[PDB]
């Protein structure tokens, strides 16, 4: 799995660190500000009180029919067995008050999208090396545990001023997903055209919504309608437009004037509207883009620290 | 409405146990000496715009009464406190019922229980009340009665959030494309256009049920849904998918027809469902 030592050892440091802080419970813990909301849950920073720790805990609202609700927590634990250097750090989850949380790593940067905005826009350089760590936790998934992620948007990718990458909310429970997760719709899509009408999807609608996150974070827009030709140079629609033009309308791509050949490539690629002909992980990969960006070097931690203000 | 305004006598009724909570309200179980259902709601607009359509819509369902719509008794209003008081209905909602093992549903079952349906709504029609929330879970049978529950009730505008939507699947699969289509962050129920074709079209949904005990599309993210509701495509191929009988598929393709014009009235659809095995 190509498992750097240096990767190795902030593994085994947190594993090991996680039996330190032993079990749960709600009184252990103690807010601190407002980390965010969003598809029927608030997550803030915390402090646990026999360990330290500062750490981010997800609490959802959940009153049904406690069978399935304890179906949903034992189903949640295997985000035990989850553990690479691409994944959240995750602890524990538990039941209290009717309220799921899961106490997991606190990301100092916060989401790329929470990066995007104050940012702007994201350089191609360094888009590069969040595609790689995207591929890499993509594929740990499938082989790892054969899931698929379901809900890759720049809100989903978290980002640390040590410098690492990681995917968050990923799809481990089937349950939560049928009894919640699937209930919410929002404001923008990111969804693949293969998903929208209900064939059966593969990681391949993963692809697709790694491609359009990339088109954002790369053009500071939401991508979808194209920008008109005047509000390109600068750089009110209902949902089911919306969807219908991913559906029925030519997929976005990055503008050619100024990301290399590869990066529109990459992208193109991904963003393939059959399934079948868009690349899987095994040839992204391999592609072009890839094997530049992971072979530069870029200092990731500093732009980031310059980006936001941390330290 | 003080409750003395309606034509029950009634001297005093007692809140018991609590039977489920939604968007309008808490459903309480109650003794007026009969049982009835008390809904519980609260209206934070506070502008006497929508307490004027309010006592509209209460005075409106006093003028109804009819072996399958659900008895509306009473209402009082001490705003923002509110309440609604029905007959309760004993057995099973629909919705449980064609999901039982035990269940026996054959092709006669379906057309007498649907025709008691299309009787109810055929009044509900007739005095000008669109239900706008007609579903498999807002109809009850016991033994052999058939009776509707909860109609006119998305007309009005208490406490229900953010701006994105939480759509349950349920009930998007009774949702005709006219609504679905202008489903939109930020847009409240109110605003969406319930009619008496999107109510054949729920029709559609229920009959579509009596077939098959389930939905018509299995759970999946809400803005699928969306999209294969509000594009037609999705109920082309669950037409095409496993079909029925001709004649019975024939009713669900008129009451789901794309275009709202196209989809048959109440009265044409008793004759429809009396030309059958
Ligand atoms: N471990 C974390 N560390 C720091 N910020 C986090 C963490 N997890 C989530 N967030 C932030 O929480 C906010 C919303 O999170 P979230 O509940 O995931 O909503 P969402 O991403 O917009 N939709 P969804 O992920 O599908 O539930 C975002 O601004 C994230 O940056
Ligand atoms: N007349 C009635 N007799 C018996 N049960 C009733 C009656 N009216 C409502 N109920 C019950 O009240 C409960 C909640 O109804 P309701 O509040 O309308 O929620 P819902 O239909 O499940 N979805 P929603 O309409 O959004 O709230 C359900 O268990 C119904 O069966
Ligand atoms: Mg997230
Ligand atoms: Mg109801």
């Amino acid at each position: 799995l190509e498992l750097d030592e240096q990767q190795r050892k902030r593994l085994e440091a947190f594993l090991t660190q996680k039996q330190k802080v032993g079990e749960l419970k709600d009184d252990d813990f103690e807010k601190i500000s407002e980390l965010g909301a969003g598809n029927g849950g608030v997550v803030f920073k915390v402090s646990h009180k026999p360990s330290g720790l500062v750490m981010a805990r997800k609490l959802i609202h959940l009153e049904i029919k406690p069978a399935i609700r304890n179906q949903i927590i034992r189903e949640l634990q295997v985000l035990h067995e989850c553990n690479s250097p691409y994944i959240v750090g995750f602890y524990g989850a538990f039941y209290s008050d009717g309220e799921i949380s899961i106490c997991m790593e606190h990301m100092d940067g916060g989401s790329l999208d929470q990066v995007l905005k104050k940012a702007g826009r994201i350089p191609e350089q360094i888009l590069g090396k969040v595609s790689i760590a995207v591929i890499k936790g993509l594929t740990y998934l499938r082989e790892k545990h054969k899931i698929m992620h379901r809900d890759v948007k720049p809100s989903n990718i978290l980002v640390n001023s040590r410098g690492e990458i990681k995917l968050c909310d990923f799809g481990v429970s089937g349950q939560l997903i049928d009894s919640m997760a699937n209930s919410f719709v929002g404001t923008r899509s990111y969804m693949s055209p293969e998903r929208l009408q209900g064939t059966h999807y593969s990681v391949q609608s993963d692809i697709w919504s790694m491609g359009l996150s990339l088109v954002e974070m790369a053009v500071g827009r939401y991508p979808i309608p194209p920008p008109d030709a005047k509000e390109l140079e600068l750089m009110p629609m209902a949902i089911f437009e919306l969807l219908d033009y991913i559906v029925n309308e030519p997929p976005p791509k990055l503008p050619s004037a100024v990301f290399s050949l590869e990066f529109q490539d990459f992208v193109n690629k991904c963003l393939i509207k059959n399934p079948a002909e868009r690349a899987d992980l095994k040839q992204l990969m391999v592609h072009a883009f890839i094997k530049r960006s992971d072979a530069e070097e870029v200092d990731f931690a500093g732009w980031l620290c310059s980006t936001i203000g941390l330290n | 409405v003080y409750l003395q305004e309606w034509d029950i006598p009634f001297e005093q009724v007692e809140l018991g146990e609590p039977i489920g909570q939604g968007r309008w309200g808490r459903v309480h179980r109650g003794r007026w000496h009969g049982e009835v259902a008390i809904r519980l709601l609260e209206m934070d607009g506070h502008n006497q715009d929508h307490l004027k359509l309010f006592k509209k819509e209460v005075m409106n369902y006093r003028q109804t009464r009819h072996e399958n719509v659900v008895l509306f008794m009473g209402a009082c209003m001490n705003p923002p406190h509110l309440a609604i008081i029905t007959s309760f209905c004993k057995g099973r909602t629909l919705h449980s019922f064609v999901r039982d093992p035990k269940t026996s549903l054959d092709i006669n079952k379906t057309r007498q229980i649907a025709q008691e349906i299309i009787k109810g709504m055929g009044y509900l029609h007739a005095k000008g009340i669109v239900h706008k929330d007609l579903k498999s879970k807002n109809v009850f049978y016991d033994n052999g009665k058939v009776v509707i529950t909860d109609f006119g009730l998305f007309g009005i505008s208490g406490v229900v959030r953010e701006n994105q939507l939480k759509l349950s699947h349920d009930w998007l699969c009774y949702l005709a494309p006219e609504i679905v289509r202008e489903m939109t962050p930020g847009k409240d129920e109110d605003q969406l256009p319930f009619s008496k074709a999107a109510d054949v079209y729920a029709f559609g949904t229920v009959w579509y049920e009596l077939q098959a005990r389930d939905w018509p599309l299995k759970n999946q993210a809400a803005e699928a849904s969306i999209w294969q509701i509000g594009s037609g495509e999705g109920m082309k191929r669950v037409l095409t998918s496993v079909s029925l009988g001709k004649e019975v598929s024939e009713i669900l393709s008129a009451c789901w027809a794309f275009d709202l014009q196209e989809r048959p009235s109440f009265s044409l659809l008793m004759d429809m469902l009396e030309k059958l095995p």
